[PDB]
């Protein structure tokens, strides 16, 4: 218990963070990975002077504070702002003291050696945690889907990946990154929205094209016939009501949104689209665990949601791959936490104990030692 | 530690620390307070007698009528220390060496109401009945603190008294701990020994009838709730009370009872309250000279006045409940402190007063896994009062190396504690931070939390956001007191300050047949005119803004009063919680020590020249040492003599 | 106690000054805001030669002093003339002497940066006060109606004004100010009832249209079907007694006044009006903040006092705003005070002590200091 109960499982992205405790089923914390700064001196009534603002707080206030994302495309690029949302998460969040905690980090497919070490020096040196160990994201969804071997295409955010693993070792030479994702698509459903004759003029008009996103959009399978089934109009509309009662219809543009992760050329992206990238990786991989990688193509993310995303990229990669290949598309309903529940069981797992870095470890070897 | 433990298992209850004079808790009796004792200690400095009481409150007056200075005598300790029992032990010892009103001396219904010496007296048994009650502590213990002036004369006979209260229990009123209970007065009063009384008030005899008073327990053995009724009663008496007023004292105390036992039902198909039967508030009503009527209206449809009229406005069931519970404690406060006045007002004579001594009795720093607003008022108040020594302390240092020669510089000892006051009481501290959100109509404690931090956080030192667990229940902020970190929780503060009272009622109060009661809410009618539209600032007319703008007022006028004063120290003290003679747990009282003030005072010593003997002190114990030459010294110069 | 009973609160408007304590319910005096200076030389029985004559005494003596107005608009004009208002103020009417009492004042909406860097070189080097402070008057207005975020619409006798208010910073930029109020209102009601077939020719025939206006006058919602109404007459009509026996009639124009402030066209005005105007602040607001505004007009000044102000509103809003939204038009009974009774509320408070602008703060920092 000394620790089952008590390993911390933090998985940091670009747009949120997901935490909670090993055992748990799902994050117990979920919030914007932001960090603001106020632009003038004031309080609110009946607080001090804040220095800060991270999460939620940042989000909600944020007309009088300058925002940044300690994360850009899954790297932790400023290490002032990240030690601010991790002390946030562990002290507000999950309001447990560190040290006390096994704690679980995760990190990105390449993310650099130099950065896996200053983490540590981090977790170790200023949080004071007992023990730590850094997983690969990919690889922690591609665990909760309960294999070894597979593909995973992983889109949240800020960035897309194809990690294809070999019982358990992430392939360095296949990954890939296609930085478009989540945020890339609700600014472009954003001007296919506005483009249909709207205007989200004020914030609360804002970050409800975001909810559209989320809710009404979809990828179809046949997005071909499926602009010209637009067009008959048939019952594909949506109409969705606003914070008020500004009921605004949505017929169309719910899957010009999702055809843009096929085509990135709908936002001046020149560069290839995910099944084309999931192929590509595969052919890069040693010949033989080609067919293992076929039929196991995980996915995880925020954004591989998108209903019919699954069926789309079924018949992508078919019509691509050698006819003598079994393909196979898995994409679990939780997958928007994947990544943090192959954490969550891994780290509360009878055989994990002996891979906890510990601060014996740490005091010892310096931070090498987890670098692996 | 372990010399007031060897005295004390050998029964010795006074031992002084410096200037303190430390006592313990004998729980059994002793021959100490022996009206030969009283003489024994009459003109003899510290050094002439062993630690005693009596010795820092003859040495007071002498030092009165020597110096011709107003002198002052704290006493202090935690909840079991047994210090109403020392400040009433002091007080008859004022009264006893110098009184003399020569015709009120004889013994023809002496010490009965028509004299003070007796007043004097007869005054405790009075407020004790009303602010004292069974704490899971103590069997009587003090649940306000007090000031007593007592103004000498010229030639140095006694003139007059003055007393003053502050920060009373209001919650027993309403409720009680499962060990404790309320207020002794009710349970006197169901007693039976004036059982006119019963059917005046129209209750009962049995209190598990008044939800309000027998939450907790009812009975105490070591309490004859008879004795003390005729006791309480006789003391209204001679205090000079109307028996109207007197009359008024009972039948509001039970009107207070009542209004527990006031119930009330959600109206059908409504979220509004209904009176649930017209029985209770009949009597409630008749007892404080209201109608029934107009009463449960107000109550249920208290009429508001928002922006320049009066809007009606309706409550709910909880509302109701709380609202009345809210007047029930607002009462009788109020008449607690009237109560108060009138006494003062007997204790007023027109002899003249050249010098008095303040005896006050107060609580001392206590730290609970749970603080909360009280804990701040009072907490603060010590840490003055801690200052207030240490000042008195380095004034009083520094004259022996100016008297003897030495060669010693030091800073103000108060100066350290500067830090944490000024982050209490100054413009934009706690208080105000405080206070002020108490003006916005729609503030929350979530609202001042964060005012609270955005500016002290970070920018002061004695300010920091807790330490969430140990012994603690929940997370706001700490303090660094002289005594240590205090880790306070900030929910209802809001409230708890703006003392919410339902105006309508209190109107009714205004306009009573009672006239006690109506005076009780003057007050609050003549500031009305203040905060006549809804928002704004209830000073305006006269009414309180804050919860605490007074608290701060009458600390003020207080530790001012402490000034111009001599200040005589005493720390009580609390052997085991257990309740046992001879015996003391360690760290029970290692911690009274450090917030006491007693182990800062070793420290302050310790700076440098730890022990420090007086002269006299210092004569007896060693002139022996040679002997011809150091006695001709001590006794040929108290001080020169030691030299 | 020191300054619980101590500070001041002075609110100067256009047409009244309202004074007191802070701590009262209601101002301790209200008088007008004028100075009379005679025009020739001589006395009344008993008295000396007066230079000057302030509040009631100038409009009683009216006939042979030449009148001024020291606030046009909200805006102090003439500072002569003001810091003689203030020394009657202290003076006489609260008969205080000012160098012990700490003072709360009022300014307007977009006063001048200058303004209040004048009136505090006036209040602490003339006056000598120990403290000082300016709230804004629609932000007075608002936290008396508990709340520190809505829009208030605030209108009296020389102007009316739309504050967006949010946790307690009126908002610059979304500030519209109308230049027709209760003044403008009274000489409309003037005509319409000399045009009704009357004559207001003496001074006491003058004063008491405005006297008419106040007890008599009204705001229909459906202004429309009440003129129909009108013609149909019911007993609608309303007759007041005038100073003698003159028995006026008034049946219609009784509200034919107030729909002056929705329609500035009875009055060749060519601004929009009060709804349109509340709307407009509303739509130059962030986007996030619009439902809280919309939820909360505090409407203040003895302006929006007239009957059926509050119903016409609430009505004329839903009807232009988002039908998802929630409207809320709250319309105090105390409102011709509610700027002062926010002044006593906060002067009084507990938390304001640390706000004042102390003589140290002036005589160190100069103006500036309490300019913000």
């Amino acid at each position: 218990d000394e620790d089952e109960t008590t390993a911390l499982v933090c998985d940091n992205g670009s747009g949120l963070v997901k935490a909670g405790f090993a055992g748990d089923d799902a994050p117990r914390a979920v919030f914007p990975s932001i960090v603001g700064r106020p632009r003038h001196q004031g309080v609110m009534v009946g607080m001090g002077q804040k220095d800060s603002y991270v999460g939620d707080e940042a989000q909600s206030k944020r007309g009088i504070l300058t925002l940044k994302y300690p994360i850009e495309h899954g790297i932790i690029t400023n290490w002032d702002d990240m030690e601010k949302i991790w002390h946030h998460t562990f002290y507000n969040e999950l309001r447990v003291a560190p040290e006390e905690h096994p704690t679980l980090l995760t990190e990105a497919p390449l993310n650099p050696k130099a950065n896996r070490e200053k983490m540590t020096q981090i977790m170790f040196e200023t949080f004071n945690v007992p023990a730590m160990y850094v997983a690969i994201q990919a690889v922690l969804s591609l665990y909760a889907s309960g294999r070894t071997t597979g593909i995973v295409l992983d889109s949240g955010d800020g960035v897309t990946h194809n990690v294809p693993i070999y019982e358990g070792y992430a392939l360095p030479h296949a990954i890939m990154r296609l930085d478009l994702a989540g945020r890339d698509l609700t600014d472009y459903l954003m001007k296919i929205l506005t483009e249909r004759g709207y205007s989200f003029v004020t914030t609360a008009e804002r970050e409800i094209v975001r909810d559209i996103k989320e809710k009404l959009c979809y990828v179809a399978l046949d997005f071909e016939n499926e602009m010209a089934t637009a067009a008959s109009s048939s019952s594909l509309e949506k109409s969705y009501e606003l914070p008020d009662g500004q009921v605004i219809t949505i017929g169309n543009e719910r899957f010009r949104c999702p055809e843009t992760l096929f085509q990135p050329s709908f936002i001046g992206m020149e560069s290839a689209g995910i099944h084309e990238t999931t192929y590509n990786s595969i052919m890069k991989c040693d010949i033989d665990i080609r067919k293992d990688l076929y039929a196991n193509n995980v996915m995880s993310g925020g954004t591989t949601m998108y209903p019919g995303i699954a069926d789309r990229m079924q018949k992508e990669i078919t019509a691509l791959a050698p006819s003598t290949m079994k393909i196979k598309i898995i994409a679990p309903p939780e997958r928007k936490y994947s990544v943090w529940i192959g954490g969550s069981i891994l780290a509360s797992l009878s055989t994990f104990q002996q891979m906890w870095i510990t601060k014996q470890e740490y005091d010892e070897a310096g931070p090498s030692i987890v670098h692996r | 530690l372990y010399n007031l433990k060897e005295r004390y298992a050998a029964w010795m209850i006074y031992t002084y620390s410096g200037l303190f004079c430390v006592t313990v808790n004998p729980y059994k009796w002793l021959p100490v307070y022996n009206p030969k004792v009283v003489l024994a200690y009459r003109g003899k400095k510290r050094q002439e007698a062993p630690p005693h009481i009596f010795s820092i409150s003859d040495n007071a007056y002498q030092f009165m009528l020597t110096d011709r200075e107003n002198q002052s005598i704290l006493i202090t300790g935690e909840s079991g220390a047994g210090k109403t029992v020392n400040t009433k032990r002091v007080i008859q010892y004022f009264a006893t060496i110098a009184a003399s009103g020569e015709k009120k001396k004889e013994e023809q219904s002496g010490k009965m109401q028509g004299t003070l010496e007796d007043q004097i007296i007869s005054a405790n048994p009075l407020l004790e009945a009303f602010g004292n009650a069974k704490t899971v502590r103590n069997d009587n213990s003090s649940r306000f603190g007090k000031f007593i002036r007592i103004h000498f004369g010229a030639t140095g006979k006694l003139a007059s008294a003055d007393i003053e209260t502050y920060l009373l229990e209001k919650s027993r009123v309403t409720f009680q701990l499962p060990a404790e209970r309320s207020y002794h007065i009710f349970y006197q009063i169901m007693s039976n020994k004036k059982p006119e009384l019963i059917d005046m008030l129209l209750i009962t005899t049995n209190p598990y009838d008044y939800h309000y008073v027998s939450e907790g327990e009812i009975t105490v053995p070591s309490i004859d709730d008879q004795e003390e009724l005729m006791a309480t009663d006789s003391a209204i008496d001679i205090l000079g009370f109307s028996a109207d007023e007197k009359t008024a004292i009972y039948k509001l105390t039970g009107a207070v009872m009542h209004y527990g036992n006031l119930k009330f039902k959600q109206k059908q198909r409504e979220e509004q309250a209904e009176p649930d039967g017209t029985e209770v508030a009949d009597k409630a009503a008749y007892l404080m000279g209201l109608n029934s009527a107009e009463l449960l209206k107000a109550l249920c449809y208290p009429r508001v006045g928002v922006g320049n009229e009066a809007v009606t406005k309706g409550e709910t069931v909880s509302e109701v409940h709380n609202s009345v519970g809210a007047l029930a404690k607002a009462v009788y406060e109020k008449m607690f402190l009237w109560m108060v006045i009138r006494i003062n007002q007997q204790l007023d004579t027109k002899q003249p007063r050249q010098y008095f001594i303040g005896v006050l009795d107060i609580a001392g720093f206590e730290i609970f896994d749970f603080n909360s607003f009280e804990q701040l008022c009072i907490n603060f108040t010590n840490e003055k009062l801690q200052q207030f020594f240490n000042h008195h302390m380095f004034v009083l240092e520094q004259e022996e190396y100016k008297k003897e020669g030495i060669e010693w510089e030091f800073i103000d000892f108060g100066m350290d504690l500067a830090a944490c006051i000024e982050l209490i009481e100054k413009p934009m501290g706690i208080f105000s931070i405080l206070e002020e959100e108490c003006m916005f109509p729609k503030a929350t404690d979530t609202s001042f939390k964060n005012k609270l931090y955005d500016e002290h956080l970070g920018k002061s030192n004695n300010f920091q956001k807790p330490k969430p667990a140990k012994g603690k229940a929940e997370a706001h902020f700490s303090l660094v007191h002289y005594a240590g970190t205090v880790d306070y929780n900030i929910s209802g503060w809001l409230e708890k300050n703006k003392d919410p009272l339902n105006e309508t009622v209190i109107g009714l109060y205004q306009k009573s047949s009672v006239k006690t009661l109506a005076l009780l809410f003057a007050t609050y009618g003549g500031e009305a005119e203040g905060g006549g539209g809804k928002k704004g600032g209830k000073k305006k007319g006269s009414s309180f803004q804050t919860v605490s703008a007074l608290f701060r007022e009458n600390l003020n006028k207080l530790m001012a009063n402490l000034r111009s004063t001599h200040p005589h120290f005493v720390r009580c003290i609390i052997p085991n919680e257990t309740k046992t003679p001879g015996a003391m747990e360690h760290e029970l009282v290692l911690h009274q020590l450090r917030c006491n003030g007693v182990l800062e005072g070793i420290r302050i010593c310790r700076k440098g020249f730890p022990s420090r003997v007086l002269y006299a002190d210092f004569k007896q114990r060693y002139r022996v040492l040679n002997a011809s030459a150091i006695p001709e010294g001590q006794f040929m110069d108290s001080k020169k003599a030691s030299e």
